[PDB]
């Protein structure tokens, strides 16, 4: 939506679902009401597992840890390290996982907020290669991190966005694109679904991230992946660059745009509904008046980075197109 | 236990400010719609047990399976533990119906109704056909009143869509 | 959680017959002085803060070892942490009023509390001279005697539930004690 | 999808250990019970067809208060439904069975199948009286093998605890 | 994670057949073939610390630019990395050699591998020299060749295995390059 | 967790001693049972559920007491809980009955068990009638001599292993008690 | 303690399932590996102690620098450690080779042996020595079977490959 308007910056991310906080504040244990327990119990599987979706089958597994947070056994400290360790969170987050694209999910799960530089990651890396998954758990919940944010009655809550644990604006942009509003859980977000790491390359080198949001215009987008030229020879068509040195900078700033959804259906060429090459049916277009049968644009979300004088003539193009623009920012 | 009262108390002290004019409206509410939900409460509490004749009554006009083989039908005991599962229903509708909201009725009944109802082997079709039974055999001015009868038909509709 | 209704359903519960006539009519005259209750908590929510100012420093006014150095409000720090404790008390006294049954604050603030305030060292003698403080303060408040504020009401007589917050408070301080 | 392999290839993963000789011992056991599951597993792909018909047509040897009102026997169609829900029952215990643990029937299956029981208010008893009545018409040399009876039992067993 | 039994389930699901006999056929010459690949395993599992001592010692011994200083091995802590990436690939390895598929290395290790060694300054074409070393040794101990561990096995043939294998680690030479 | 190979290499571990000759002579017994044991988790396995519902409905059934309004199953919550608490010791105690060793559920179910009942309330001879009918439904299962279920098994001879799962449920019986 | 019975229980309670038909079958394997192992082991306990001298012995018929001057030499006491040590680890390839895992050798043996042996001062390449003699001196027909020697081969190998 709107950053202003409503004075709210921050909900109109897609975060203002998350602001709801679980703390139990009854001492003792429950008999009979089960009403807030079951509150609580539903709040942790929607931060450990972030809202993915189980079921009464699934019910079945974690009953015995379940039934040991309704006791004076767990804290909720101690009740999410153990759906942290069982059956389902490793069928989810960790098997299919790399180890990187995993210590990312741990933090998004565990801390709600995204590793900002690679120290964190080899710390966590090193933690379970040297003893294996359990203390890699251990080691997320066993630090002074959990300890002090949560203090051990708090269900976890996504803090990465908050500038009060202080990260760095790299883990801001990272926390935007670990989380993308209340659908989007680990399974269903796009980049982040099974196996893929959600940020490499990205998560490695602190490179900021445009943050572009949810619904909104182009919230379908994801970055084309490019490689390093000459050293580990590697392709140099496929994104514009995040740099942009000069001789033209001239004609004004840089701005690195990015376009998000390129289709031949909705390219048009300015003039409405699709235009045909033959007579009778051909709609690709031709090369040198012979036909072609290659994609107009030819794998959606290319990226421009045009000078400031140069702006509004690409800003019209996009949308003679009907590509629609994802974020802006300025290089 | 989900009422107005316990809601606004819980959320307000879950927020850890004194209870601003938001809560006070709020009960303000309750004590408005209150004497509707007593007025059917009262009249529950009169005529319960024809209520829960008719409701089991009903459920083996239609059903007649159960009582063959035998899935719940093998003994006069099997068909009181009917009549004494209305029972409860009924009371717990009763319990709700006084509160005004659906926490009794969820925390006594409702909650692990399934790992029963499955493990047991009681087919819940049967409680639909008993309340449906009943929601369908109102009265709208003659039995309670505008207010009354919808207050009632909500409680039991919770019933049926938490075991539907 | 238990309101009033809460109350009446559980002991119904136990008893296993439906709610009745009696407790009905009893909770009717709940419903009847409902608007009193509600004025009321609406008196004790305002001036509040002014209730815990006062009461505190009454606290430290009558017995002048807290504030000598090695006491427990000798710290800014200290006083900080009393301030917000005389607070949360307020708060939860409010509650029980709001839900006219005490079970709000009998699970979950009176619990724990005093072995709690052991722990920290915390003067017992001292918290139930507060709560006391905070007791006679804020039923002066409710019922529209304050030297300060006399704001205008509806005339009637509440003293019904003078009687409760004042046993709600007596519960509190017999609590630390 | 659980297996012996992927057990134990989960399992020393898990650890961060390459496999070591517990797990070869293991899946030693796996490659000892296979010849008798897949012998099994040869049979129900052999006359799966007829498995079905007698599935069917026993449960409704059972209950035939199904085809009445209706709640599911208003058609040739809904009765084509039972019989493709056996089908897929009987293809998951082939499945199974080939794999030889009860993971892809589980993750396949059984995994969320009684919110949709409840849901499109589908009686599960039913299908266990389909499936206990199979499991009751075994032969034991007159069929396949003493294990791979055994095998074939135990997977559909699992079926009806998973059911009921 | 899916193994040789786990594809041809879902290939016949997709199928949305039976399992039927044919490729249950395939899979009876996989439990024929059992015993091989068990002692095959055994064979790359044992000394498999001695292949990542030999792979990565070559690569540096005929590349010598890696422990120059500047290079991705140059640093004690640089050189332990470089160890355990040596370690993890052939232990997946270990795990495809087992299941008989290549599930659990597409899946869990392949995946997102040379983004990750170009975005830390890996040489991509080093790791594929490294991987091709632990290729070849690791068949020459899997075929009872190697010059100073000749253990005694029950004699047979194995070049199906050893293509597979094969077939496993030029995956992933084709996959950081 | 520790299976009756670890019993016998913890018994001869404290004497820093070899496996020796008599204990692995009893675990060849062990292993030459192997398959009566394996049958037998088979048979207390399979309908599981089916001995959980009616050792609970037997337990209300002789006991009338507990679905009285008061009583620990009257609720439906209450009976959900009861029915996983009498999976959760069948589950274990079928554990107990692959290790051979009584320490899984030693270990990870037995503990803290009673102690956690006592501050419920929950009878304590109830749950034992309960565990005592599990048992005679376990070893009836385990005879093939159940009125309802008489599969066909190899046949032979397991008073031993009858007086195994037992001792099993002995144990978890005089644990609650 | 890593075994086939621990490891499948183990993984079968983090699933919060009763012992499916997969644990059975790796359980199966683990009685049929059992002969081979136990074989092994009854020969370990037979002539444990001309192993463990052969073993020193030619531990220091390489390495002989370490009785100088001294690293570890410098009594018929630390010696004796060297002796004591060779036979806790004869201990526990005979523990683990009853078990069959190496589970009891890792746990016991294995976890945390890095830092006492840099610690202490003690290098591990002779400990190698010790092992890689006795690796190399068994007999393929000559001692128990074919079996059995791969069994003990492979013990053995881990420990040299844990402690490299
Ligand atoms: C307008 C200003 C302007 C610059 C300053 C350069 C900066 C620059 N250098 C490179 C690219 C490069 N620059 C170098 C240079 C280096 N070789 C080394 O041994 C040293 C570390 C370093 C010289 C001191 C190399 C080797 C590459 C190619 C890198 C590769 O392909 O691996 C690239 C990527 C495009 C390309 O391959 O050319 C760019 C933008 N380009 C510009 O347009
Ligand atoms: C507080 C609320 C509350 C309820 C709603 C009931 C629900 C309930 N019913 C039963 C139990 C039962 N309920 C029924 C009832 C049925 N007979 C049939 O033919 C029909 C399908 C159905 C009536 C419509 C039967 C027959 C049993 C006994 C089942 C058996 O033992 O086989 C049980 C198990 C304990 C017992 O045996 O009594 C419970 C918890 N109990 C409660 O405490
Ligand atoms: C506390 C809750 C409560 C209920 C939900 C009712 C339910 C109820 N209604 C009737 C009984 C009845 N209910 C009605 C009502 C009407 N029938 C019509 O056709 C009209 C449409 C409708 C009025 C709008 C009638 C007419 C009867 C008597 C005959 C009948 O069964 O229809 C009876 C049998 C006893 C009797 O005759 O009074 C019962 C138990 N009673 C209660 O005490
Ligand atoms: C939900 C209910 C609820 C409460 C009732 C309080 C109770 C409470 N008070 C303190 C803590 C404290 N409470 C006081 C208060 C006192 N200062 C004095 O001079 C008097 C004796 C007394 C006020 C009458 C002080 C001073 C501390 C800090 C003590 C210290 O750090 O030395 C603490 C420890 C945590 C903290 O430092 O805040 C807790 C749990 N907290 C809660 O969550
Ligand atoms: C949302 C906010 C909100 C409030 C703050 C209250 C305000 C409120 N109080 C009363 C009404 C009243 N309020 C009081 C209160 C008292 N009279 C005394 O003399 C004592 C000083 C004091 C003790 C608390 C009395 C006695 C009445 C009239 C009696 C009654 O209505 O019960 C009424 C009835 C309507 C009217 O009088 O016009 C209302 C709406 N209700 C609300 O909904
Ligand atoms: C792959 C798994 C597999 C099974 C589980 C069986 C199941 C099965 N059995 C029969 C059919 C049959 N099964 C039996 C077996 C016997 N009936 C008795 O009364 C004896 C007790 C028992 C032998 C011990 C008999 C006699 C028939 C034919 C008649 C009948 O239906 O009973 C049929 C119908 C086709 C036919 O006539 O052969 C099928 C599908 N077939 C399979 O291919
Ligand atoms: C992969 C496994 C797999 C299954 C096992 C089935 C299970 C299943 N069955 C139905 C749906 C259905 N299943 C049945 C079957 C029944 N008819 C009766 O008389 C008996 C009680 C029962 C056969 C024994 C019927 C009738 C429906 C339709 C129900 C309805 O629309 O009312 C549906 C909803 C979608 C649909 O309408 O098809 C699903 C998911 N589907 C799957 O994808
Ligand atoms: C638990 C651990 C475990 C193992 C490590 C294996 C060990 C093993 N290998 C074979 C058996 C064999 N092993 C090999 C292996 C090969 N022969 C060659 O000449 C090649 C060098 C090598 C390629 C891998 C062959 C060829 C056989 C005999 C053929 C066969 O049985 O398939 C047998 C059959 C029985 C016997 O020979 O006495 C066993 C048990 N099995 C296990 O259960
Ligand atoms: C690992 C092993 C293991 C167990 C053995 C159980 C034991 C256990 N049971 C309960 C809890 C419970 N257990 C029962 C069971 C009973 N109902 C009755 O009528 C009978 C007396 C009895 C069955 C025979 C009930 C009713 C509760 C809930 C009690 C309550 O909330 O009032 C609790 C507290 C947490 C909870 O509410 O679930 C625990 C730890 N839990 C475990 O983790
Ligand atoms: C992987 C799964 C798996 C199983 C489920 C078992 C199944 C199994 N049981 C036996 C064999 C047997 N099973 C039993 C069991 C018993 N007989 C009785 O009369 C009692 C009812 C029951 C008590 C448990 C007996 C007595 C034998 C024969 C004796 C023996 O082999 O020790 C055999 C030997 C081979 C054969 O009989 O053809 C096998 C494989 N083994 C496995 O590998
Ligand atoms: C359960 C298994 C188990 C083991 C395997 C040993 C391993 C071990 N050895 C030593 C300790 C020792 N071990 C040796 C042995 C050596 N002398 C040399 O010349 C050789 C390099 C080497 C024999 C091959 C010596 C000399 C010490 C004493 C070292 C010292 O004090 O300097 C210690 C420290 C405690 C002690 O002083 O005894 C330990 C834990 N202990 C155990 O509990
Ligand atoms: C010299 C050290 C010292 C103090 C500090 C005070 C503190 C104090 N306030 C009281 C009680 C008290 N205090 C207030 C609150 C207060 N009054 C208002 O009108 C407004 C606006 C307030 C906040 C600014 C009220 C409303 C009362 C109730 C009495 C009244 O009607 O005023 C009481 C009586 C307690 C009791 O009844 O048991 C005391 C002791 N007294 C001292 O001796
Ligand atoms: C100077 C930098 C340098 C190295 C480091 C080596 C590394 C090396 N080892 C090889 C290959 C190789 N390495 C071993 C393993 C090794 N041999 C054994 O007998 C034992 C016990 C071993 C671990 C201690 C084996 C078994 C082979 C296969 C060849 C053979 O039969 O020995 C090959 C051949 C690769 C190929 O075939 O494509 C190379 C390049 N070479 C170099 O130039
Ligand atoms: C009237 C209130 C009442 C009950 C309810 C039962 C409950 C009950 N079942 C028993 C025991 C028991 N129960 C079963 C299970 C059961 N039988 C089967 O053949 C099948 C398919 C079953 C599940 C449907 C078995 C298998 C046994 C062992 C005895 C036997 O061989 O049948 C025992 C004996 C306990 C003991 O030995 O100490 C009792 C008390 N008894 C009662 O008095």
């Amino acid at each position: 939506l709107g950053t202003v308007l409503g004075n709210s910056s921050l909900d109109k991310l897609g975060l203002d679902k998350f602001v709801d906080r679980f703390e139990v504040n009854e001492a003792g244990r429950p008999d009979g009401f089960s009403a807030d327990y079951e509150v609580i119990i539903r709040a942790c599987y929607m931060q450990i597992f972030a809202n993915a979706y189980i079921m009464e089958s699934e019910r079945a597994e974690m009953a015995k840890a379940e039934s040991e947070f309704r006791d004076g056994r767990f804290t909720v400290k101690e009740f999410c390290r153990a759906l942290a360790k069982s059956y389902q969170y490793r069928k989810r987050f960790f098997d299919g996982r790399p180890l990187y694209g995993a210590i990312e999910l741990c933090f998004k799960h565990i801390l709600g907020r995204t590793p900002d530089g690679l120290e964190h990651y080899r710390a966590k890396s090193a933690v379970y290669d040297t003893k294996g998954y359990e203390a890699f758990i251990d080691a997320f919940f066993d630090d002074g991190e959990y300890d002090a944010f949560y203090d051990s009655y708090c269900v976890p809550f996504y803090r990465g966005h908050l500038t009060t644990s202080n990260l760095s604006m790299a883990a801001f942009t990272h926390m935007f694109q670990v989380v993308r509003g209340s659908s989007t859980s680990d399974k269903a977000n796009p980049r982040t679904m099974t196996n893929q790491i959600t940020l490499n390359q990205a998560g490695i080198q602190s490179i900021p991230l445009a943050v572009v949001a949810p619904g909104a215009d182009g919230a379908t987008f994801l970055a084309p992946d490019a490689s390093a030229g000459s050293w580990q020879t590697g392709f140099s068509g496929a994104t514009k660059a995040r740099t942009s040195h000069g001789s033209r900078q001239e004609k004004g700033k840089m701005f690195r745009i990015e376009v998000a959804n390129n289709t031949q259906y909705s390219a048009v060429g300015g003039g409405s509904g699709i235009k045909l090459q033959s007579r009778s049916g051909k709609f690709y277009k031709m090369r040198n008046m012979a036909p072609a049968k290659v994609s107009t644009f030819r794998r959606a979300n290319n990226v421009y980075l045009v000078p400031f004088d140069e702006l509004s003539a690409t800003y019209i193009k996009i949308h003679k197109n009907g590509g629609s623009i994802a974020s802006i920012t300025p290089v | 236990m989900k009422s107005v009262i316990t809601t606004t108390i819980s959320a307000a002290d879950a927020a850890g400010r004194f209870p601003s004019s938001s809560d006070l409206e709020s009960i303000q509410g309750n004590i408005q719609r209150a004497s509707a939900r007593l007025e059917a409460a009262e009249k529950l509490s009169g005529n319960h047990e024809a209520v829960v004749k008719e409701a089991g009554d009903a459920c083996f006009a239609k059903y007649s399976y159960l009582k063959n083989s035998g899935e719940a039908g093998d003994s006069q005991e099997k068909i009181n533990k009917c009549y004494r599962d209305v029972d409860h229903y009924m009371r717990l509708i009763n319990y709700s119906l006084v509160v005004g909201g659906t926490g009794p009725l969820d925390e006594w009944g409702i909650a692990g109704s399934r790992e029963v109802y499955r493990t047991l082997n009681l087919p819940g079709s049967a409680y639909i056909a008993s309340f449906t039974f009943t929601r369908d055999r109102l009265c709208v001015p003659r039995d309670m009143s505008s207010q009354a009868g919808v207050e009632f038909v909500a409680a039991l509709d919770y019933v049926i869509n938490s075991l539907s | 959680m238990l309101d009033a209704f809460s109350r009446v359903v559980v002991n119904s519960d136990s008893k296993a017959a439906y709610v009745g006539g009696s407790d009905l009519q009893s909770l009717k005259t709940f419903i009847s002085d409902g608007n009193k209750r509600l004025d009321a908590v609406n008196c004790i929510v305002s001036n509040a803060s002014c209730i815990v100012s006062d009461a505190i420093s009454g606290m430290i006014c009558e017995n002048p070892g807290l504030i000598a150095p090695g006491g427990n409000c000798y710290t800014n720090r200290r006083m900080a942490a009393c301030l917000r404790d005389g607070e949360i008390i307020l708060r939860y006294v409010s509650y029980a009023l709001l839900a006219g049954d005490s079970s709000v604050l009998d699970d979950r603030c009176l619990n724990g509390l005093k072995e709690t305030y052991i722990a920290l060292g915390v003067p017992t003698a001292s918290t139930s001279r507060a709560v006391s403080i905070m007791k006679a303060a804020s039923t002066a408040f409710i019922m529209n005697t304050a030297s300060g504020r006399k704001i205008e009401i509806a005339a009637g007589d509440c003293q019904a539930l003078q009687s409760e917050a004042a046993a709600y408070f007596d519960k509190v301080g017999s609590a630390v004690d």
